[PDB]
């Protein structure tokens, strides 16, 4: 039976590799699946809505942002707090606007945060600039908004924080690993079995 | 002004100048062929007898070495509680006078071992010669300068390596088990204390690329405790090295110190406790007979 | 190849201090030109190994082929794009795996111990550095499900230190992985890296330090004689020999004693040699080796003593071994005085046929069976004479106690040995009985014999 | 200990005399000093790399003060008193703005990089001397000495448009002498290691010639 | 297979139990000292504890959690110290000198056997 020569060892190593890529692809699919599960459900549970601003105001209180300067240099600067309240499509009641989920989580007491640009004057100028652009938006155009009555019970977002593209790549390339692993096994068995037919032909 | 480099320079210059002088004397002895029982042997024999414990004076000298090694170690332990560099009056500092006398005695003991040595270059590279070059010259420099740096003074703990040898000289250690136990204990303790002193020096004087600003105020006993925790692999994390040099030293010590601990601590604990449970002898009781049974007992 | 592997590793070490991705000018970046040239050389070395390969598919799956696929193409892409990513560049450290192989090719590594040491060191260091680079990549680029926001700014050397702390199981906790991928990598590394560390570090430390303590050779001293002792060397044999050789009842002899044996002395023999530090030297070697015989300076020794194992299981084997030792010593130096112990008398007859064996010059074969049977026969002519003769050789001091016991008298008698020396012209011309009654208590000396040479108790006519 | 104290069911020509051993130990030492010197050179090279490039990338410039002012806000310095004793005291914040030779635009003056990093929001910090009054007095003293420096003399200043984009320094924070010693003494170690090998081989080979001469 | 199955099942079961005990606090503390630990966090903590690394970043804080940790430290370290080397020995038992010679056209070859040293 052992009519095959040295090529047998390279082909058995090729089977090993193709099997390892099949296992890797399946294992990584489950690993990424468990890591994406909670983020993907927290995103799916938030519905699209149509919104309109009820009011724009300052609460008079101030908060720290951190400003940065190379290597590790940081200090803190104040910003004034705006709050913005908005009409809602699921609860038809007051909720507080938060530009994105990172803004909601970095300061849930406040509606917007300026990118920290050194001095307090530039933070206040940038808040006043955003505030004036939001205060005159009264029913001008029902801008779309994202809401979740189960975990953002009176809080509203302007953006999805879940990039579909990053999730797509996290499930696509493990699938590619699995398909490549199958083709390597298939071509190795196809070559191995045709070598026997080409031997018996002589 | 700081003077740390003067102490270190005196040790480096002593070790390498002696090594170069010996190698130049060798070279020039053979080069004289291009241009072309003695009293030496008698004094070499006398010094070798003194170094051993074959005479009463030799035994006294060996006991003095044993005591003064511990004395110098205790002096270093006292000094380790002070600042890293300081000015102190030799005429009014009893510990500096005592250290001065101790180092005079070690210089004399070094001179005797040099005279007794067969191959000088082999002697110059024996590690207790190296321990004297790195611990005797800086004491002389300190006594001259009326100042002290707590530099390489932790190398005094390497003097414990000769304890087993000088106990064997004194006809005290004879059995293999006891000799091995003393050797293991001496090597373990000296390694531990020396490594602790070096990490103490390196942590208290920060990194030169960080301009010595990231120094960590660690006491010598704190460093000893940290080394024990690291050797045993417990790794509490309450105390750890933070400087780059300290961590670089920690990485090299983790390779050697754990293999030493894992090997020596079980072997020491086996060597101790080798007691005979069934010793002693029977005590006869008046009015009661006793019978002795021997042979095949199972 | 050996030099450029280290060069590429050093280049990666330099780059590991920069940001993760950047734009840099190929025409103005000496490190990128040097890397370009290094990778050209590795592409050529890869091409040569591919041409030399027997099974191509086996070659394509050899791991130093994989290391080239994961390190050469990205350098080409970087040099084309005028940009660099510090991606899988830590795989350069896997090039150290071939160091032992290419040292064996260069006829440098021959011994099994050295080959094993180099293999272990290379595998340990390459594994450590590669794993450190991967954990550095994973920690500095956060989790995709966390949108890369939980990244930890860890330097490459910080990751190296963390890996060492983790491998040794110390686990300080000052530095640790925080990302999910970093911890997932940490969990898989804890299974493999601890088994590697626990196995390799003791084995490396055993391989190093295998030095011979008793090497070197004896240095002769002008004006002082030395004696080479070999054969059956053990704690009791040396202890008994030194008690008789160095006894205070001899005169002030300064003959050095040099021991030659092929077994490293145990701690109690090393302590015995330290108690005799100025009079005894030991050197580890075989008496059958002319190199060792030259080491112990046997060509200038005053004599060579060959102790024998009297309690051996095979007297014939012991006699054969002693005969071989005598043959070797005589072959190296025919004119060396040899004193040896021989168990049997037929083996003594076998030995005395050696061409260099000269009994007149001072070659003495002390035959144990012969002398003991002769002593027993002299006890048949006068009972107690075996004890009388045996006590005349052993060096013994006077011992005295207050008790009136037979032991006091016996010890007083035992305190005397047989000696030999030249005698005064003031006694020339007298009879042997006359000089005996003169010497007996005036000088306190008894004469058994004089130097027709060896005459036992001469008559009154001599 | 580590892996159950390494257990787990027991898992795992010669004409030269004695001088040869001392000379082979001397070769060992000289080689170890060569390796030490080279290794320490690379170790110090990796440690100095980022500080030396962050220093080299900062250019020398000529400067002149645009203004000196207080921002009305206050900050904590820490004041010290033996063993470990410390507390905190306020200081008033000055800001100083300066003419620049690379960007020709506003930048904020910071006396040195440690001042920039300890309080990047502020231009100067007093050495903390117990009470707030002495900190304010020392800031007012420095402020008055800087406020009248208007074009008096274009004082030299250090700047880096890539990592101090609108911040300026009065000093280099990189001591050239400390770097020089960090690369000099490993080189000395290497040279001494070479000379020890060379003299040992010179002595070893001359011993053979002096032997053959007899 | 036996060693791998026993190791993995023991690890996962112990991780689940410590996850239950940490997320539901002590009854004498009125369940107020609970620690919000994920199952994978508990798995990682168990691995760190078994290998004896002990980072200290993640650890049990409840009394029942620590009482469980103490009993697991006796058994789980003996399992890890015994099984991980034995598994690593069982894997990797590959024959380096396998395969067969490939003849070359135009070149003769010689087979040598018997006393090879
Ligand atoms: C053979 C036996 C070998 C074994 C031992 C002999 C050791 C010889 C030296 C002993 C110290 C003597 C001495 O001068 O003490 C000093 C005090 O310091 C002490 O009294 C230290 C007491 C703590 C235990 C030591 C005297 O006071 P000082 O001059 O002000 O101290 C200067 C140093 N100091 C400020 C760091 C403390
Ligand atoms: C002062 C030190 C005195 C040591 C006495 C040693 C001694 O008597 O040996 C005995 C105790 O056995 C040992 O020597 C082992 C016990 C540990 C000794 C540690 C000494 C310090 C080591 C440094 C630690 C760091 C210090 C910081 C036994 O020795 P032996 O060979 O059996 O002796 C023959 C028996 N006979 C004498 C009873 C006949
Ligand atoms: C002859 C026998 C001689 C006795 C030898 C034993 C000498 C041991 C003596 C230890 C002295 C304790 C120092 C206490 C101290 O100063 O506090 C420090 C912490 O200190 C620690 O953390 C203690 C750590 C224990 C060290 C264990 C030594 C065992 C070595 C055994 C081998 C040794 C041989 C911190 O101090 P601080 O307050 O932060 O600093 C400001 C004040
Ligand atoms: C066979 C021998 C194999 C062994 C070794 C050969 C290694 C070859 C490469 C050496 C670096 C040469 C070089 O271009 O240096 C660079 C500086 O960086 C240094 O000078 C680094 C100095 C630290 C030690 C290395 C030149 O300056 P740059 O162009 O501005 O540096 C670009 C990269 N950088 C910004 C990350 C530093
Ligand atoms: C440049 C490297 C030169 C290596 C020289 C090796 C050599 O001479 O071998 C000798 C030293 O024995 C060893 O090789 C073991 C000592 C460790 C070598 C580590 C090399 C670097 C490994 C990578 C580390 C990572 C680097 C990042 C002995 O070898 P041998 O087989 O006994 O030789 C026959 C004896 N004869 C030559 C005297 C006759
Ligand atoms: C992304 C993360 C990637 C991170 C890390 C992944 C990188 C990890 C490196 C794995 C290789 C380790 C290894 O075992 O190499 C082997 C090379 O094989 C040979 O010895 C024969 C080849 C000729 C050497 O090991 P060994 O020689 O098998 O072991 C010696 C003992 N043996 C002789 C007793 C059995
Ligand atoms: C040919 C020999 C080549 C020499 C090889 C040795 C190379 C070692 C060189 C180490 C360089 C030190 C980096 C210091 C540093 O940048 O600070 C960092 C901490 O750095 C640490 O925590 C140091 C940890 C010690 C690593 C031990 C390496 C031993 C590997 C031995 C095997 C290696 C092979 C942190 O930096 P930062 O300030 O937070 O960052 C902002 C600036
Ligand atoms: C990476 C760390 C690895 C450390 C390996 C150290 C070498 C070990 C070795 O046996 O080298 C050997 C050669 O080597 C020499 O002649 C020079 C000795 C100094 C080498 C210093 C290496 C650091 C050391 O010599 P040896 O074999 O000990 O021979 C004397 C006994
Ligand atoms: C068929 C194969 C099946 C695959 C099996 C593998 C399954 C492994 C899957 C791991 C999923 C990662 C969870 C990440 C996560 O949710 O963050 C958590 C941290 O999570 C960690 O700390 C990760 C710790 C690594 C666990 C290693 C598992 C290996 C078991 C190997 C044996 C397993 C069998 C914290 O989350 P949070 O953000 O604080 O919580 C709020 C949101
Ligand atoms: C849970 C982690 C457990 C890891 C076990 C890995 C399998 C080990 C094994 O011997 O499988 C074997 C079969 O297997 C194959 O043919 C495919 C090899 C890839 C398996 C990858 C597993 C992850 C691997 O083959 P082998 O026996 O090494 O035969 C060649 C020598
Ligand atoms: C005879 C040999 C072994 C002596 C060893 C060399 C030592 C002692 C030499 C080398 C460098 C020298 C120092 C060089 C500079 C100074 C600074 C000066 O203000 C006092 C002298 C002093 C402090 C010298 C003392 C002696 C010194 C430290
Ligand atoms: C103490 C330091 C500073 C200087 C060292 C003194 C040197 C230069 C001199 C003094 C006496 C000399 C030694 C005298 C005797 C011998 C024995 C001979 O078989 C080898 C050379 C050797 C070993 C000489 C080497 C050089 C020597 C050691
Ligand atoms: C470098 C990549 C991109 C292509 C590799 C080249 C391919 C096409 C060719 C070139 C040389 C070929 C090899 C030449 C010789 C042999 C030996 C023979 O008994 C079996 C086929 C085998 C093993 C060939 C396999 C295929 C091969 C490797
Ligand atoms: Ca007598
Ligand atoms: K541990
Ligand atoms: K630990
Ligand atoms: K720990
Ligand atoms: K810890
Ligand atoms: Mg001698």
């Amino acid at each position: 039976r052992k009519t095959v020569t040295a090529l047998k060892a390279g082909e058995d190593k090729s089977i090993r590799l193709g099997l390892f890529l099949i296992i890797s692809g399946v294992v990584s699919l489950f690993i990424f699946g468990f890591c994406w599960l909670s983020p993907a459900l927290q995103d799916l549970q938030a519905t699209e809505a149509n919104c309109t601003v009820l009011s724009v105001q300052q609460i008079g209180e101030v908060f720290e942002c951190t400003f940065t300067c190379g290597a590790d240099c940081r200090g803190t600067s104040q910003y004034p707090c705006v709050q913005v309240y908005v009409n809602n499509s699921e609860s038809n009641s007051r909720a507080l606007l938060h530009s994105d989920e990172h803004q909601l989580l970095t300061n849930p007491k406040c509606s917007y945060i300026p990118p920290c640009k050194r001095e307090n004057q530039k933070n206040l100028e940038s808040v006043m600039n955003w505030q004036q652009y939001w205060k005159d938006e009264i029913g001008s155009q029902p801008f779309t908004c994202y809401f979740n009555q189960h975990q953002r019970p009176d809080d509203v977002l302007l953006h999805r924080t879940h990039d579909e593209i990053v999730l797509l790549h996290c499930f696509l390339w493990p699938l590619v690993t699995f398909v490549v692993g199958v083709l390597i096994v298939v071509l190795t068995i196809c070559a191995k079995s045709l070598a026997v037919k080409a031997e018996a032909m002589k | 002004q700081r003077m740390w480099w003067a102490f270190l320079a005196s040790s480096m210059v002593t070790f390498f100048g002696g090594l170069f002088i010996i190698l130049l004397w060798r070279t020039l002895k053979y080069l004289w062929t291009v241009c072309c029982v003695g009293w030496m042997t008698s004094v070499k024999d006398w010094a070798g007898v003194m170094i051993s414990a074959q005479t009463l004076t030799g035994r006294v000298l060996v006991v003095l070495v044993f005591a003064l090694s511990i004395g110098a170690l205790v002096i270093y332990f006292i000094d380790s509680s002070n600042p890293i560099e300081s000015c102190q009056n030799f005429y009014k500092d009893f510990t500096l006078q005592i250290d001065m006398a101790f180092n005079v005695f070690f210089l004399l003991y070094f001179g005797l071992r040099f005279i007794a040595a067969n191959d000088k270059l082999w002697f110059w590279l024996e590690v207790n010669s190296v321990v004297d070059f790195f611990t005797v010259p800086p004491v002389f420099v300190s006594v001259y300068l009326n100042r002290s740096w707590l530099g390489l003074r932790f190398l005094r703990a390497l003097r414990l390596i000769q304890f087993s040898e000088i106990l064997q000289f004194l006809n005290i250690l004879k059995t293999s088990n006891s000799i091995k136990l003393v050797n293991l204990l001496s090597i373990f303790i000296s390694t531990w204390l020396t490594a602790a002193g070096f990490i103490h020096l390196v942590e208290n004087s920060g990194d030169p690329w960080e301009n010595f600003q990231n120094n960590q105020a660690l006491t010598y006993w704190e460093c000893v405790y940290l080394l024990m925790v690291t050797m045993s692999t417990v790794g509490y994390g309450d105390v750890y090295a933070k400087t780059t040099l300290g961590r670089l030293f920690m990485v090299f010590f983790i390779l050697g110190g754990l293999a030493m601990f894992a090997s020596y601590v079980p072997e020491i604990i086996e060597l101790i406790g080798n007691r005979k449970k069934y010793g002693g002898s029977y005590s006869a009781v008046s009015g009661r007979k006793h019978i002795v049974v021997c042979g095949h007992i199972t | 190849v050996f030099a450029l592997s280290i060069g590429a590793l050093v280049i990666y070490f330099i780059d590991s201090s920069n940001p993760i991705e950047s734009c840099q000018n190929f025409y103005k970046d000496f490190t990128l030109q040097i890397d370009m040239a290094f990778n050209v050389f590795f592409l050529l070395y890869f091409g040569l190994r591919f041409i030399a390969a027997n099974d191509k598919l086996w070659f394509w799956l050899e791991v130093n082929s994989v290391v080239d696929f994961f390190t050469v193409p990205p350098v080409f892409v970087s040099v084309y794009l005028n940009r660099s990513w510090l991606g899988l560049r830590f795989l350069r450290a896997l090039r150290l795996i071939q160091f032992s192989e290419i040292l064996q090719f260069l006829n440098i590594l021959k011994t099994s111990n050295s080959i094993k040491l180099v293999n272990l060191l290379s595998i340990f260091i390459s594994t450590w550095l590669t794993a450190a680079g991967f954990i550095h990549l994973v920690e500095n680029s956060g989790d995709p499900w966390e949108n890369f926001q939980n990244n930890q700014a860890l330097t490459y050397w910080e990751c190296v230190y963390l890996l060492m702390v983790t491998m040794s199981t110390v686990g300080y906790g000052d530095v640790y992985a925080k990302t999910t991928l970093g911890r997932l990598f940490m969990v898989f590394f804890i299974l493999g890296g601890l088994a590697m560390f626990a196995s390799y570090v003791p084995e490396i430390i055993e391989l190093i330090g295998n030095r011979k303590k008793y090497g070197g050779s004896y240095s002769a001293v002008s004006g002082r004689k030395h004696i080479v002792v070999c054969g059956h060397i053990t704690l009791e044999s040396v202890s008994n020999f030194l008690k008789d050789f160095l006894h205070k009842d001899r005169d002030d002899v300064n003959v050095e004693i040099v021991f030659l044996h092929n077994i490293s002395p145990n701690l109690e023999l090393e302590a015995l040699f330290k108690r005799h530090f100025t009079q005894v030297e030991f050197y580890q070697g075989s008496v059958l080796n002319p190199h060792d015989l030259a080491r112990v300076k046997i060509e200038s020794a005053d004599a060579c003593l060959i102790l024998a194992n009297k309690y051996c299981a095979d007297p014939d084997a012991e006699d054969a071994s002693n005969i071989m030792r005598v043959i070797s010593i005589k072959n190296y130096h025919p004119k060396i005085r040899i004193i040896t112990q021989m168990l049997q008398y037929h083996n003594k007859a076998h030995l005395l046929n050696i061409p260099s064996w000269n009994w007149k010059e001072g070659d003495d074969a002390i035959c144990l069976a012969e002398l003991k049977l002769g002593f027993i026969a002299q006890s048949c002519l006068a009972q107690g004479l075996s004890t009388m003769l045996a006590n005349l050789f052993s060096m013994r001091s006077f011992i005295k106690i207050e008790e009136d016991t037979w032991q006091k008298y016996y010890l007083e008698g035992v305190s005397n040995e047989m000696y030999t020396e030249y005698l005064s012209s003031a006694f020339v011309g007298l009879s042997f009985p006359t000089v005996c009654e003169l010497c007996f208590v005036k000088l306190k000396l008894l004469m058994i014999a004089i130097e027709s040479r060896i005459l036992i108790n001469p008559g009154n006519h001599l």
